[PDB]
């Protein structure tokens, strides 16, 4: 009956740079006779179980790089990675063990890097779909930085903006880059009465569009 | 005993 | 080699039961405690109870008393965890983890977790759809290709490539609900010379109901 606080909730740096992120308990960790603060530091990538890095507050677990140091003592723990790596990339959570175990809310830590501008795809509908009567045209936006950017749809010349479905996926962990899908369903038929297709992506990188089209004829 | 967590050491 | 093995997503209805294993090896099983801990979709780690297998003694986060039950059968070396009355409050992946008691009071193992979705909604099984260039080519150095997977409830469903040879260059896209079902793609970029000249082909799974589906993405 621990309540545990994280702070900041979000962080970004550049490969290299050093970090640190706090952790609060509402009451000490420390134990007088072993002598430890039962506190400990997990580290949650995407698609990943979290992963122990650190215990008893300062003690590195086995095979986790030595820039991850956990610090501090009573209430106020701190973990700092020096030369923070793009494989860093992941939510940091504290935890507590004192009494029961209670985990903080985590600190998310993202990663800068140099801007890059997306490399944009266009597919028409596939000839199964347009079987069982949907069209969906798919526009992939890969490899971007930052994450902030805009797509729009144009069916023959004019900007379309329902049945449009997008989604990014979570920053990379080779190369700090974002990518970003979207998706323009419409009927069968109401596809079949426009012929091209285009989808326009307006990114920090340039003032000027990334256009790509098809034709349904082409 | 299994006791609740690292208070009790 | 110590490891924790939980069972597959699972879709349950509401007001039901559902009771999830967790196998461990490597260790003894008896000198080291399991908890349990909730994550919901996109939030934080929340820590159920845990559970001394050599006493069967349990503890339990407040709100979990009640909601959660958690056993041990020392037999199977395999942990159990029962949320009783589901609603969608519970919709969420549930990890077990080995805790070392005594010593570290850490969590040094941990399950890959059980994905549970508790819903109304019926399985549907995807339609995997390829996704290949029109008649066109430029830039023509690199080529991407992708596979479309629409209408599955729920989540979630397991793409790769290749049966997983294909590795670089895949972008698989978070799922979004529209009216009870998901939809997602993903994307693959390979060599101007690797296709069509070499096959490929997305594989998709889909655990929670038993599909998988390969996918030839030809030209056209």
């Amino acid at each position: 009956d621990i309540v545990m606080s994280q702070s900041p909730s979000s962080l970004a740096v550049s490969a290299g740079e050093k970090v640190t992120m706090s952790c609060k308990s509402s009451q000490s960790l420390l134990n007088s006779r072993t002598r430890k603060n039962y506190l400990a530091w997990y580290q949650q990538k995407p698609g990943q179980s979290p992963k122990l890095l650190i215990y008893w507050a300062s003690t590195r677990e086995s095979g986790v790089p030595d820039r991850f140091t956990g610090s501090g003592s009573g209430t106020d723990f701190t973990l700092t990675i020096s030369s923070v790596q793009a494989e860093d990339l992941a939510v940091y959570y504290c935890k507590q063990s004192f009494y029961l175990r209670t985990f903080g809310g985590g600190t998310k830590l993202d990663i800068k890097r140099a801007d890059a501008a997306p490399t944009v795809s266009i597919f028409p509908p596939s000839s199964e779909q347009l079987t069982s009567g949907g069209a969906s045209v798919v526009c992939f936006l890969n490899n971007f930085y930052p994450k902030d950017i805009n797509v729009r749809w144009k069916i023959d010349g004019s900007e379309r903006q329902n049945g449009v479905l997008n989604s990014w996926t979570d920053q990379d962990s080779k190369d700090s880059t974002y990518s970003m899908s979207s998706t323009l369903t419409l009927t069968k038929d109401e596809y079949e009465r426009h012929n091209s297709y285009t989808c326009e992506a307006t990114h920090k990188t340039s003032t000027s569009p990334i256009v790509k089209s098809f034709n349904r004829n082409e | 005993k299994h006791v609740p967590g690292g208070g009790s050491v | 080699q110590v490891q924790l093995q939980q069972s597959g997503p699972e879709l349950v209805k509401p007001g039901t039961s559902v009771k999830m294993p967790c196998k461990a090896s490597g260790y003894i099983f008896t000198d080291y405690v399991i908890s349990w801990v909730k994550q919901r979709t996109g939030q934080g780690l929340e820590w159920i109870g845990e559970i001394f297998p050599r006493s069967g003694s349990t503890y339990y986060n407040e709100k979990f008393k009640g909601k959660a039950t958690l056993t041990a059968d020392k037999s199977s070396n395999t942990a159990y965890m029962q949320l009783s009355s589901v609603t969608s409050e519970d919709s969420a992946v549930y990890f077990c983890a080995r805790d070392y008691y005594g010593t570290s009071f850490a969590m040094d193992y941990w399950g890959q977790g059980t994905s549970v979705t508790v819903s109304s909604a019926k399985t549907t099984p995807p339609s995997v759809y390829p996704l290949a260039p029109g008649s066109a080519a430029q830039t023509n150095s690199m080529v991407t290709l992708g596979c479309l997977v629409k209408g599955y409830f729920p989540e979630p469903v397991t793409v790769t490539w290749n049966s997983g040879s294909l590795s670089s260059g895949v972008h698989t896209f978070p799922a979004v609900l529209q009216s009870d079902l998901y939809t997602l793609s993903s994307s693959v970029t390979v060599p101007s010379s690797t296709w069509p000249s070499e096959t490929v082909t997305c594989n998709v799974a889909h655990p929670a109901s038993s599909t998988k589906v390969d996918k030839k993405i030809v030209p056209r």
